[PDB]
């Protein structure tokens, strides 16, 4: 339920101020470096997600900008902020909310989680809340595919959430707090639920099984 | 060289005035099928088609507007017209060259050939 | 077969492939298979054939 | 456990440090294949 | 240097490199094809260039796969005819019903393509989608809900135009294609983009909805507004000059002709 | 049902025609449809086979109940565009009636 | 193939019709230049003009083929053959 | 060996993979990690490689071709272009999140595989691309690069072994397409993720135009082991043509939801039982599995009784290894349901380049949802086998062939719960 097309909105124009901040240019003078001479179109993903993390969202003349500094077609642009999901080419709150709904999490009854966060905002899915401070999306294996319901957050993961869970980390944010990001069912990452049933036994230590030949 | 002009029956005028054009038909350039341009065919040169004033229906007396004829090769059709003493002016027929294609040449490392979209 | 046969009206409103045939059958028409016959049926006034 | 101090520009900072470890790129031998 | 390939049991000598539909055009088999195009850049995204090769599980695209020496291409194999078949059917899932009303009616590769590959009938019990459409300009009707993402025009606004306007937006059966922004395509050559459409999803707007291919009486001619010599084909109804088509002729015109010329 | 006139102008009607009686000519409307500006059938050519509104994806060109229009003159033979539609405001009750009543068996 | 879609064919007819297209050339080899039986069980015989009266005497009389009754004969314009005009008796 | 599945403590490669020690450098070493490279590094690309193939390790990304074979495909003499090796970091296909444990808690260890594989292979510098979801991860990534580059493990006169190499991270922007590894390809070189067409094969021509290999995450992280161990040590665990010891992801209905390394051609039913608590409810109120994430098609539980979770044994079953991320689905779950978000998902996540894929996969999943909901009849069943067969090797990329997996996995096992289902929407109506 997106658009893929653009239409020029005082709020999303060519006009609509954008432009890094210098030391912003200074680390999208170092992403370059990373790729090769003559390809430095490679850059365009990377500068992107700096326009973004900068704006917050894309505008318009993010992309522009962003064709300008790496000399690149200004549709190849548009096309890779259109096909990747991260990219923000609209507004969005300070906290995006990103409960995943695929099958794993769904068995995990991940709906409720969903159903929670609806239930405290009161947006549904995909909406933003008045204040602009929450945003509502779903995703895929978030790497928490096997650590429960999980939300991912601006950049932040919370696993083996809870409803009430879930409304707390909501609450925290609401305040000003920044809750602790990893599983909140007290699991440490991935241990097994019930005792670390490998690994119980502490590193072999340098040198071990080393092969004779080398 | 056979002479059926007399046994054909076409009005003197439509022997001598007619220019039979022998070519290979083009290909649509709207399309991408060649079965079309495969065999040669004849045809007469086109004459005046002014408009009828009571519908404004297309009238022409050009007897031979319409008729197109195939052949297996622009010999027989060179032969049809002499046989029909028509006055016949043959287009050799053009094949496009074969092209080189590389899908590999689309990521190039350092060519102009390198493809900025899929 | 909607490659001989016009496909019916209801069908060629709905399905894009009918459509298809539908425009073709009735603009083109169906290619017919190089080849020719002499078929004869026992027509009322005696052999009625056709060397297509 | 330090994934909570991590803040938005922490992996681009960290690759500007990364700037003079790394070594010379090589060149296609044009500013641009579309040059 | 050439190697001994075969196609449908019969050899035929190839440079390497060729690809398989070269070879089969070789041997007088034009393999139904959609995004490949001789003067574009090879795509393989239409997937409906699958061919059969001897001995080998899985289809190939002839469009793009090159040949081996000692390959045996099954052009008219049962493989070859239900991978053509269940592409077809692909294609025609969410094309809109607009053949009545489509100029590319009766000119169409989607048409004839259904008609000598395809199947007769749809299973498609499904909701058709619907794209918006986009201007890009004043001469290039586009209608992109009959788009079927063959890329042509992409990559000829990318290589022969020059004009890097056109591009696709969006990822899935949601990818639309066209400029993301509101902006006129403008080329000296655009009109041929008109042509590359293998579908009526671009369509000359002079030459909407004024009559159809099979009436039209095609005349070959020399355009004379440059001097470049374009060889055209003067489409021309009840004694009235309806279009302007490109005449093909390598060395001086190749497919394509100027929007003036058009 | 609106008024529209339902001709689209696809002339496949006048490519199946056998008698070749049939003359559409079409150019965009003020609007912007495919509105044909010439739709002209010589009833005198006609073979009045059917295969018209057998081919017309739309139903517009329907040939109707009216057996009984004898002219005295050759050129009313020659139907003008408005000639059909002045004859499809006078029996589309009944065209649309028969329609009903036979469009299950086409 | 099978199914009302596909028409039947029958395979018998074809080799009799075959059999017969050889015992007329094996019989006539002075004017048969080619014998064809189509898929649809009809065989046809291409015969040098010269003898078209000989070919149809021995069709018309001989005990094995008695082809009394000349059901059409007609002619096929082909302009890109010296010989364009080709003559087809059906009997 | 004929019982597999007894992995020890000793044996495991990944050593901090639950992050109960120091995932930096000190760690690492402390561990085993970055021991003697450069003796490995010196040893010889060739060495490396036969080391690998003497391993037999199989692709850890899903495909399972083998490792060392695939690795020699770039050893050959350079054609003037500079190779350069790709690690899949991506880790998009639903259930797997192996390789995010050997990211956030073995950095160095995967940066050590990046260096020994790139000296086997002659690459100038390695990108890993990582999930752009991945944000600490990728930052626990490039800490552990730093101190390497640092420390003169990586970067010019690597490890003292005068091998100068390069380890770059590229963050995604949220495909899953771009685990492909030609799709993975494009997205680096700044285009959109959308795979090439093969040939040309990645070893030939990959990202920037030049000799590329991808690599798994897990494939790359237990190269360094593989060569100090010796391949043996590798082989030893894991029947013939299945050896090794792969993470596995198990997930879903299950007591304890964790992810163990554990030796190959372990049975099914032992893994789930002995390390993650059992399926909910008990053994008989599982459903079916999903052994490798979702493109393998699911196992009903009478295959999951008695099978061994190696590729070969799994193909068997007709599914695969795959990401061996086993999704436990209990009999209180709606197999259509969860078949159904599984297509909706690629449906989601996929590039529309290929008419198949773009296609096919949004047809399928409308189909799929009214099953759900019942409102079909029982040929619309084949039918949509039919389809899934022509979505299957008529695609450019592997994502249609492993989203109509599912669908032919579903049909084959429960196609009477999608009829009794239809049947029962019929007499509400
Ligand atoms: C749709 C799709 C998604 C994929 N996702 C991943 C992935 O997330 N991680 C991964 O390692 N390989 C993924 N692959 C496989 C890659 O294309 C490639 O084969 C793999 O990264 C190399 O693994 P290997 O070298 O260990 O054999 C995916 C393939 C496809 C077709
Ligand atoms: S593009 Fe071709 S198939 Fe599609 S509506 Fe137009 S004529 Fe019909
Ligand atoms: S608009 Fe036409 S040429 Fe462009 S991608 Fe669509 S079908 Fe191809
Ligand atoms: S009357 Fe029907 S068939 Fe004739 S042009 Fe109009 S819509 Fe087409
Ligand atoms: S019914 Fe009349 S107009 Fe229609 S096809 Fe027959 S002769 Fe032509
Ligand atoms: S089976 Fe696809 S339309 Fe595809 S290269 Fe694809 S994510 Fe694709
Ligand atoms: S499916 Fe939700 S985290 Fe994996
Ligand atoms: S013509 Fe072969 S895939 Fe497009």
């Amino acid at each position: 339920g997106a658009l893929f097309v653009h239409r020029d909105t005082p709020e999303n124009n060519p006009d609509t101020p954008f432009d890094f901040t210098p030391e912003n240019y200074k680390r999208i003078e170092a992403i370059v470096k990373n790729y090769p001479e003559g390809h430095k179109a490679a850059a365009v993903l990377p500068v992107l997600d700096l326009a973004q993390r900068q704006n917050g969202w894309l505008p318009i003349s993010a992309m522009n900008k962003v064709a300008e500094i790496l000399q690149v077609p200004p549709m190849r642009v548009y096309e890779v902020a259109t096909f990747y999901t991260m990219y923000n080419r609209k507004p969005v709150g300070k906290y995006h909310i990103q409960v995943c709904t695929t099958t794993p999490c769904m068995l995990r009854n991940s709906d409720s989680i969903l159903e929670a966060i609806q239930k405290k905002l009161g947006i549904k899915v995909g909406e933003t809340t008045p204040d602009k401070l929450f945003t509502l999306i779903e995703v895929e294996c978030l790497g928490a595919c096997v650590n429960a319901p999980m939300v991912q957050i601006n950049d932040n993961y919370y696993e083996d959430l809870t409803p009430k869970d879930i409304e707390e980390i909501i609450d925290e944010l609401k305040a000003g707090k920044i809750p602790k990001p990893g599983p909140r069912s007290g699991r440490f990452s991935c241990e097994p639920a019930g005792g670390l049933t490998s690994l119980t036994e502490p590193p072999k230590g340098p040198g071990f099984g080393v092969q004779a030949g080398l | 060289k056979l002479d059926i002009t007399t046994l054909t029956g076409v009005p003197e005028e439509h022997i001598k005035t007619r220019k039979v054009r022998i070519f290979v038909p083009a290909r649509n350039n709207m399309q991408s099928g060649v079965n079309n341009t495969k065999k040669w065919k004849m045809e007469f040169d086109t004459r005046e088609r002014w408009e009828n004033p009571l519908m404004g229906w297309s009238s022409t007396a050009d007897p031979l507007s319409n008729l197109v004829l195939t052949f297996s090769t622009k010999e027989d059709a060179v032969a049809f017209a002499e046989k029909n003493g028509w006055s016949f002016d043959v287009e050799e027929r053009k094949v496009p060259k074969p092209k080189s294609k590389s899908y590999g040449a689309n990521f190039s490392w350092n060519k102009r050939t390198r493809v900025s979209t899929k | 077969d909607a490659k001989v046969s016009p496909p019916k009206r209801a069908e060629m409103k709905t399905s894009m492939e009918s459509l298809i045939h539908h425009f073709k059958l009735y603009t083109e028409g169906y290619q017919v298979p190089p080849g020719a016959t002499y078929t004869a049926i026992e027509a009322p006034k005696g052999e009625f054939g056709v060397y297509l | 456990l330090q994934h909570h101090e991590y803040s938005t520009y922490t992996f681009l900072d960290l690759n500007v440090e990364l700037s003079k470890f790394r070594m010379p790129q090589p060149s296609s031998g044009r500013q641009s294949p579309r040059h | 240097n050439l190697i001994e390939v075969f196609v449908d049991g019969q050899s035929v000598m190839v440079e390497p490199g060729t690809t398989v539909l070269q070879a089969c055009e070789k041997v007088g088999m034009q393999i139904p094809r959609f995004c490949y195009h001789e003067r574009l850049s090879v795509a393989g995204n239409c997937r409906m260039c699958l061919v059969e090769i001897e001995k080998a599980p899985k289809v190939v695209a002839a469009c793009a796969m090159p040949v081996m020496k000692g390959w045996n291409i099954l052009t008219n194999s049962e493989k070859s005819k239900k991978a053509r078949e269940g592409v077809m059917e692909f294609l025609l899932a969410n094309h809109p019903l607009d053949c009545p009303i489509c100029d590319q009616g009766g000119e169409c590769d989607l048409q004839d393509q259904s008609m000598m590959f395809g199947s007769d009938r749809s299973r498609f019990l499904e909701g058709k989608r619907a794209v918006e459409d986009k201007n890009i300009g004043p001469l290039v009707k586009t209608i992109m809900t009959r788009c079927i993402q063959c890329t042509r025009c992409i990559r000829f606004a990318s290589e022969i135009a020059g004009v890097d306007d056109l591009g696709t937006t969006g990822r899935g059966n949601d990818m639309q294609v066209g400029t993301y922004i509101e902006k006129m395509f403008m080329s000296e050559l655009s009109g041929n983009i008109i042509d590359i459409c293998p579908v009526g999803a671009l369509t000359s707007k002079p030459y909407a909805f004024t009559a159809r291919p099979w009436e039209t009486r095609k005349t070959e001619s020399i355009d004379v507004m440059d001097a470049v010599g374009s060889n055209i084909v003067v489409s021309t109804r009840t004694g009235e000059v309806m279009r302007i088509l490109p005449r093909m002729h390598e060395d001086i015109n190749e497919e394509w002709i100027s929007d003036k010329t058009r | 049902p609106s008024g529209e006139e339902r001709c689209i102008a696809c002339k496949l009607c006048e490519a199946v025609c056998p008698a070749q009686a049939i003359t559409i000519e079409a150019e965009p409307r003020a609007d912007g449809s495919r509105r044909t500006t010439r739709y002209d059938i010589d009833m005198t050519k006609c073979i009045y086979c059917g295969f018209c509104q057998e081919a017309c994806p739309v139903d517009a060109i329907v040939e109707g109940p009216n057996f009984e229009f004898s002219t005295e003159t050759h050129e009313e033979l020659l139907y003008n565009k408005e000639k059909l539609l002045n004859n499809g405001d006078k029996w589309e009750a009944e065209i649309a009636a028969n329609i009903q009543a036979d469009y299950l068996y086409r | 193939d099978t199914r009302p879609t596909i028409r039947p064919r029958n395979d018998v007819v074809h080799k009799q019709l075959s059999a017969f297209g050889q015992y007329v050339a094996e019989i006539l080899p002075k004017y048969v230049q080619q014998v064809q039986v189509s898929c649809f069980n009809e065989l046809e015989i291409f015969i040098h003009p010269d003898g078209v009266i000989p070919v149809l005497t021995f069709l018309r009389d001989h005990t094995n083929a008695q082809f009394k009754s000349l059901a059409d004969l007609t002619a096929v314009d082909v302009p890109t053959r010296q010989n364009r005009f080709e003559i087809v008796y059906n009997l | 060996k004929t019982s597999f599945g007894s992995l020890k403590d000793e044996d495991r490669i990944f050593t901090n993979l639950y992050g109960r020690h120091d995932w930096r450098l000190k760690g690492a070493q402390s561990r085993g990690d970055w021991y003697k490279t450069k003796e490995i590094l010196l040893k010889g690309p060739d060495w490396i490689l036969g080391e690998v193939k003497t391993s037999g390790l199989r692709g850890r990304g899903g495909a399972g071709f083998p490792t060392g074979l695939k690795w020699s495909f770039m050893n050959k003499p350079s054609d003037g272009r500079p190779k350069y090796l790709v690690v899949n970091a991506d880790e998009g296909e639903p259930g797997t999140c192996k390789d995010r444990e050997i990211i956030r808690h073995d950095p160095h260890k995967l940066v050590e595989g990046c260096l020994v594989g790139g000296r086997a292979m002659g690459a100038r510098a390695a990108y890993i691309y990582i999930r752009g979801e991945f944000y600490n991860e990728a930052s626990n990534l490039q800490v552990a690069i730093r101190e390497a580059y640092e420390a003169g493990l990586i970067g010019k006169n690597a490890c003292g072994s005068g091998y100068d190499f390069d380890v770059f991270v590229v963050r995604g922007a949220g495909a899953y397409i771009c685990g492909e590894e030609t799709a993975l390809i494009e997205s680096i070189e700044g285009k959109q993720g959308k795979p090439r067409l093969k040939p040309p094969f990645p070893a030939d021509v990959g990202v920037f135009g030049c000799p590329t290999t991808v690599a798994n995450v897990e494939t790359v992280a237990v190269s360094p082991t593989i060569c100090r161990r010796g391949g043996a040590w590798f082989a030893s665990f894991g029947r013939e043509r299945n050896s090794g010891t792969k993470l596995f992801n198990i997930s879903g209905h299950v007591n304890h939801p964790c992810t163990v390394e554990e030796e190959m051609s372990v049975p099914l039913k032992e893994l789930i039982e002995k390390h993650a608590g059992g399926v909910i409810g008990g053994w008989d109120n599982l459903l079916a599995v999903i052994p490798g994430g979702s493109s393998t098609p699911l196992i009903p539980k009478s295959v999951c009784e008695t099978v061994l979770m190696d590729f070969d044994a799994l193909v068997q079953a007709q599914t695969g290894l795959g990401t061996a991320a086993v999704i436990v689905m209990d009999r209180s779950t709606d197999i259509v349901k969860a078949i159904a978000r599984l297509i909706e998902f690629y449906k989601h996540e996929s590039c529309g380049q290929c008419t198949p894929c773009r296609e096919g996969v949004d047809w399928m999943n409308k189909v799929m949802a009214r099953f759900v909901k019942g409102d079909a009849r029982p040929a619309e069943i084949d039918s949509l086998w039919e389809i899934s067969k022509q979505i299957e090797g008529h695609t450019i990329c592997a994502l249609g062939d492993g989203a109509a997996w599912p669908v032919q996995g579903l049909i084959r096992h429960f196609r009477p719960e999608l009829e009794e289902r239809m049947q029962q929407f019929a007499l509400q109506h």
